[PDB]
RNA sequence: AUGAGGUGGCAAGAAAUGGGCUACAUUUUCUACCCCAGAAACGAUAGCCCUUAUGAAUAAGGGUCGAAGGUGGAUUUAGC
């Protein structure tokens, strides 16, 4: 029964200066499990869909890195212990993007990961000429 | 010819804050406060009372152990300096009557005070 | 015969919880990790920073709430904000549970300059994986 | 409370080369440098050889944290390689797995 | 001013309540600036005094006190390169490393061949 | 001696605001979760450990909060303050056209509390000049300086900035070096006459 | 030729390395001018966080005495017994 | 003090043995390419001298030296 009468709503000023275009947001994301990978990007494109923007997936292939160690303490050659740290990727693009559109998403997105996850973001922003040339 | 939307600026805190007009408080559910187990949830107004009070005496603690051990926690590891994490410094610095004095209003006590006047 | 984090097979007197039960070959396929952080994937650093502080994390707080844990914790680093799991009794109050709870963050808050936060859920007696 | 003397004269060691990480490198390119005087050169040598001792980053060693063992540690973990097992053993660390490939 | 601050606590110690939301707790978190600036552009602070890249680069103008063709001109041209390269450290550091090589030649003014 | 009440399982109703009761991040609180999934290696003649003492359920990622209701509530919420695309703005030919510039930058983002890395300081940029050069000369001239930074077969110049450790100082720093190359390509020598 | 080695004294001249020529052993200013050295580097100077503070901390919180060590308590009681017996 | 601190050298071989590398050849050696060719009728990762790599103070490269070596003592190792 209890619904609030008045949403407080944030303050907002379109300031004078434009808005910077950002031509592709292509964000790559790096963890230990696919399927909180695919949670994640469905995630993400879910909210891209919401919002009304474009979006493609594709999956870059899986890098490991292994390295052998003694497996007893004193003297033992033969016998080793091998491990390996596996990154998988998977990669977002959005394409015609809005600044303050980015500045949401990215927000969003940003409060919203899970841990034992890394996320690189690489921004195409297209301007025009100067004016000393 | 060509046609562009205006920047706008927002505080750091709006965003939350539209985040949290979001959503409504949550139902059948004690304060975030305290914990969500059953057993640790508090169950009366008085023992909620005397639990908080309990945290809040822990924190008093810490305070206490900061200003008390301050050298300790002197590493600024984070990156950002915060003097709100920063230990406190309530300490008379040497004999000099006039930065003693300019002092005294930064040691917020009335021994120092009537060390001055004298 | 090799002996790394696994119990000696016993005449079935000893409870055994999951992840001490289970072998250190089952942490991928039959186990989580402990922890969960970005240092130990590629391009990232202070991996080994990580590691000390929450090796001493952890013995700090098994220290600081000695005889209630059952279990190994659960660490989650969202970033800047850290986030603690326990698991614990209900044998002392909870007066020195939450005590004991705003102690322990505040201090790791003032150490590590940094965001913390910690849970812990009860349990009358610690749940057993198997009697080996 | 370091774990040992050695690790004492490591951190030492370690203290020096970082203060003196400067005059080194810099009297150091003086010295290498070639088309300059090699009276010059000579006098940059005779003053790293007066600098003092343990004030260079060759004597200090990338020993272990925990045991101090020398051999047997990763630059990047910088601990020993049985600290490392035990630690991958019971779980403590995260996304490593065994390479059983 | 001063009793202005007071009456500013007293009404804060007013204002402030337990929350209940952990969107709250992360409003709080901001307000003190504990949590992260999004968009991390891991550069929010250490400004380097709003230094200028020419500043950083261009070292001509703290180069005066030598002529154009000797090998302390050399050195000194092959020493402005590596810092320009260098983008660890800032102007301070580098006109710190220009004047210790003036006193150092300066000092060792004895030669000049 | 004391005891505790029983969970909330029974208490929450199939009706429910599961984005309210769960707004933010957090962990998975079987106490307050109804839903009886369990996960563990079941023994023989067994089943997974329930969902009380799993704390590997915690060890793992959580994704309770944010269902797809809630994703659905702020979307929807903050679609007043997302803005729109330049609908003029239609092809990739066509924003070259409009701004024949590109420049990007990058930066990781990672667990700990710290937050700087000097990867973040890292930038390049892009230019045809197809349109841009509107000369032979000058062209000539620039490709015969330029070593390596350029690529004919999709002809774009491309050069990086990594010289400084500001984002913006190596921003402007790119500029002014584009402009001065302008410039000094504009002219020529007596010595680049004679070749 | 004369016209490429004026040149590469533009280019030098534009992107800020020398224009004019220079060896190796001058080249080794440059890079080391460039690349900060190890006694400096992060990766030396932190090599771990002090043991002096882990353990004054943890003595001065037992003597608060709220964090019961298992190790020191065995260490101390079996420092008991031996200066019991002699 | 059997603890701690700072200078130095110590870490060589009349000799026996072990594991690996090189070649003892023309399936070899050199030349451009990695496979349609042309020449030779081999072998130094040891020694002497020098350069360079970092360091405050072994390694790669260049000239010379151009041998032992002529395909294995019972016996023995690894491999579906
Ligand atoms: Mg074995
Ligand atoms: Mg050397």
């Amino acid at each position: 029964v209890d619904v609030p009468k008045d949403l407080t709503k944030p303050v907002v000023t379109i300031s004078d200066e434009p808005d910077i275009l950002y031509k592709r947001l292509s964000v790559l994301v790096k963890g230990h499990d696919k399927a909180v990978l695919d949670s994640y990007e469905y995630f993400a494109v879910l909210a891209a869909k919401e919002l009304g923007i474009s979006i493609k997936v594709h999956e870059p292939p899986r890098k490991i890195e292994r390295f052998t160690l003694l497996q007893s303490v004193h003297i033992y050659k033969k016998h080793r212990v091998q491990y390996e740290m596996r990154t998988l990727y998977r990669c977002l693009e959005l394409e015609h993007l809005t600044g303050s559109t980015a500045d949401v998403y990215l927000e969003y997105i940003q409060r919203n990961l899970p841990e034992g996850v890394a996320m690189e973001v690489t921004k195409t922003q297209l301007e025009q000429l100067p004016e000393h040339i | 010819e060509v046609v562009i939307p205006k920047k706008k600026t927002w505080d750091k805190v709006a965003v939350l804050q539209a985040l949290a007009s979001t959503v409504n408080r949550d139902t059948t559910a004690v304060p975030y406060v305290f914990q969500d187990d059953p057993y640790l949830m508090p169950a009366s107004s008085l023992e909620s009372r005397s639990f908080l009070l309990a945290k809040k005496s822990g924190e008093n603690v810490a305070k206490f152990i900061i200003n008390s051990y301050p050298k300790y926690f002197q590493k600024d590891i984070a990156e950002p300096h915060i003097p709100c994490l920063m230990p406190e410094y309530f300490e008379p610095q040497i004999k000099d009557i006039s930065e003693a004095a300019l002092k005294e209003r930064i040691e917020l006590r009335k021994v120092k005070a009537s060390v001055d006047m004298f | 015969k090799n002996r790394a984090a696994r119990v000696r097979v016993s005449k079935g007197d000893k409870p055994v919880t999951y992840e001490e039960a289970h072998a250190p070959h089952y942490i991928a396929h039959r186990k989580g990790w402990l922890s969960l952080h970005t240092g130990n994937l590629d391009g990232e650093d202070h991996a080994a920073e990580r590691t000390v502080e929450d090796v001493f994390l952890r013995k700090f707080m098994w220290g600081t709430f000695p005889g209630c844990l059952a279990d190994q914790l659960v660490l989650k680093r969202r970033g800047n904000q850290l986030e603690i799991c326990a698991v614990v009794l209900r044998q002392l109050s909870p007066h020195k549970y939450y005590f004991l709870v705003g102690y322990s963050e505040t201090l790791l808050s003032y150490f590590y300059k940094c965001p913390v936060r910690l849970h812990l859920q009860t349990v009358p007696s610690k749940v057993v994986y198997k009697y080996l | 409370h370091y774990v040992d003397w050695r690790m004492w004269r490591d951190v030492k060691r370690r203290k020096m080369a970082y203060e003196y990480a400067d005059e080194r490198l810099r009297i150091n390119s003086l010295r290498k440098n070639t088309i300059l005087p090699k009276i010059l050169q000579d006098v940059a040598d005779e003053e790293i050889a007066a600098l003092p001792r343990d004030s260079c980053p060759v004597r200090i060693r990338n020993r272990c944290v925990m045991t101090s063992r020398p051999r047997g540690v990763k630059r990047r973990w910088r601990l020993s390689r049985i600290v490392f097992r035990h630690l991958a053993d019971h779980g403590q660390l995260s996304g490593i797995q065994r390479a059983t490939w | 001013s001063l009793w202005d601050v007071e009456f500013a606590k007293q009404l804060a110690t007013v204002n402030e309540q337990p929350l209940q939301n952990g969107f709250e707790e992360l409003i709080q978190w901001t307000k003190e600036g504990k949590l992260w600036e999004f968009p991390i552009n891991n550069e929010a602070g250490f400004d380097d005094d709003g230094s200028e890249f020419h500043e950083h680069i261009f070292l001509e103008k703290h180069l005066e006190s030598f002529p154009k063709q000797g090998p302390i001109r050399h050195f000194m041209e092959l020493v402005t390169c590596g810092l320009s390269k260098n983008p660890y450290l800032s102007v301070k550091q580098k006109v710190e490393h220009i004047e210790w090589f003036r006193n150092y030649f300066n000092e060792k003014k004895d030669i000049l061949k | 001696r004391r005891k505790a009440l029983p969970p909330r399982t029974e208490k929450m109703a199939v009706d429910q605001d599961w984005p309210s009761v769960y707004p933010v991040a957090a962990p998975f609180k079987p106490s307050a979760v109804p839903l009886p999934v369990r996960m563990g290696y079941p023994v023989k003649k067994g089943v997974p450990m329930a969902k009380e003492g799993n704390l590997e359920l915690l060890k793992i990622p959580n994704f309770l909060h944010l269902t797809p209701v809630a994703i659905k509530k702020h979307c929807e919420a903050l679609k007043d303050f997302c803005t729109e695309w330049p609908a003029a703005l239609d092809s990739d030919e066509k924003c070259e056209k409009h701004f024949p510039i590109e420049i990007d930058s990058t930066d990781y983002v990672s667990s700990g509390p710290s937050v700087r890395n000097p990867r973040a300081r890292v930038v390049v940029l892009r230019v045809k000049l197809s349109s841009l050069n509107l000369d032979d000369h000058a062209k000539k001239k620039l490709i015969k300086l330029v070593g390596e930074r350029y690529c004919k077969t999709t002809d774009v110049l491309t050069i990086k900035t990594d010289r400084c450790p500001l984002r913006r100082q190596n921003y402007d720093y790119a500029v002014y070096l584009l402009t001065v190359l302008y410039h000094e390509s504009w002219n020529t020598e007596e010595w680049e006459k004679s070749k | 030729s004369e016209y490429a080695f004026r040149m590469s004294r533009l280019s030098a001249r534009l992107f800020g390395e020398v224009t004019r020529p220079t060896n190796s052993k001058s080249m080794k200013v440059v890079k080391l001018f460039s690349e900060l050295p190890l006694a400096k580097k992060k990766e030396t100077y932190d090599w771990y966080p002090n043991h002096h503070t882990y353990a004054e901390l943890m003595q001065t919180l037992r003597f608060l005495g709220l964090y019961r060590d298992e190790h020191q308590d065995f260490m101390d009681e079996q420092k008991r017994l031996k200066k019991l017996r002699g």
